[PDB]
Parts: C-alpha cells; structure tokens; sequence
C-alpha cells in the first residue's frame, strides 16, 4: 500500500487560522458579578469565542 | 512676610532658583500640596458631591449602570470619586507650585482660578452654538 505522491496540492495555500488569539477573546465582561469575581476571586471573566 | 517681618513661614521667591537651607523651601511645597488634598477631601463630604449623593442624583434622575444594581452605584463611584478629590486637590495645588516657582505673570497663584472659569462657561458657549 504505496503511499500518496500527490502531482500537485489540491490547495494552493493552507487556510488561515481563524480562531488566533483576538478573535478567542470577543471583550471583557464588567458587570457587578464580574467585579465580584475580579476582586474578590482574582478572576478576570471575558467573553470568548464558542468554538474556544 | 517679605522684609523686616517674621520669616518663619512664607513662599520661596526669586528670578531662577534660591536655596540656603531647603528645610524651608520644600516644607512650604508640602503644606500646600497636603493642604489642597485635605481641602478638596472634605469639600466633597459637605457639598453634595461625594460618591452617596451623586447615586442619590442619578436615582432620582432613573440613571443606572449598565449591569449593576442601584446600590452597586456607590461602590463603581467610590473607585473614582474619593481618589480624584484627593489626587485632583494635590495635582491642582502642585501646578499652583509649578506657576510659582516658574514665575509666571500673576505670581503663579490665581491664574488656576482664572484658566479654570474661563473654561467653566467654555461648555456654556460650545453647548448653546449647536
């Protein structure tokens, strides 16, 4: 069972990454909870990209 | 107190700069600076305008935050209120100290007042032209 030799890509280019690192984190939550969770359970809550 | 008159307090003055014992000079600066603080601490706690009264006036105007409570009001303004008041109070009283000692027109002192005004009817004049 041979392995593939491809003649040519059937892409030209490999997809981009999509999911880099500004498009994980959408913004920062501020609300009375998260300031809860800030400063008092050193927690930062963010909003985040689902498929994260 | 400038001349034939108890020197023991009094605010440095001279073209450039006068030093012979800095236990003077940079006492006077230190007054001033703590003073200004203690001053505009306290105007705040007798003005209406300490971080409980301004809820108060955003309660009545129905002015919320926008995913806090009514009483987490007080809390979001007590991050920025007290501290501004006392930061403010010491920043506004070190230019007074940066006017004097560059010896600008005025003698330093007063023209904070003056630059202060005249941008207090600025945002009249900027609001009622559209």
């Amino acid at each position: 069972r041979l392995r593939r030799q491809p003649k040519y890509p059937r892409k030209s280019a490999p997809r981009r990454n999509k999911l880099d690192h500004y498009a994980i984190i959408k913004f920062p939550l501020t609300t009375e909870s998260a300031m809860k969770k800030i400063e008092d359970n050193n927690t930062l809550v963010f909003i985040v990209d689902v498929k994260a | 107190p400038v001349g034939g008159l108890c020197h023991y307090l009094s605010p440095p003055e001279s073209f450039g700069s006068v030093l012979e014992d800095p236990v003077h000079a940079v006492v006077y600066i230190v007054f001033m600076l703590g003073s200004c603080a203690f001053f505009s601490k306290t105007w705040i706690e007798v003005s209406g305008s300490s971080a409980k009264d301004v809820a108060k006036q955003l309660k009545e105007q129905q002015m919320v935050m926008r995913g806090h409570r009514e009483t987490s009001m007080v809390h979001e303004l007590n991050r920025y209120i007290p501290t501004a008041a006392a930061f403010g109070g010491l920043c506004i009283g070190a230019l007074s100290v940066l006017a004097d000692f560059l010896g600008a027109i005025g003698s330093g002192t007063g023209i904070l007042l003056a630059v202060t005004i005249i941008y207090q009817y600025f945002e009249i004049f900027v609001k009622e032209q559209s």
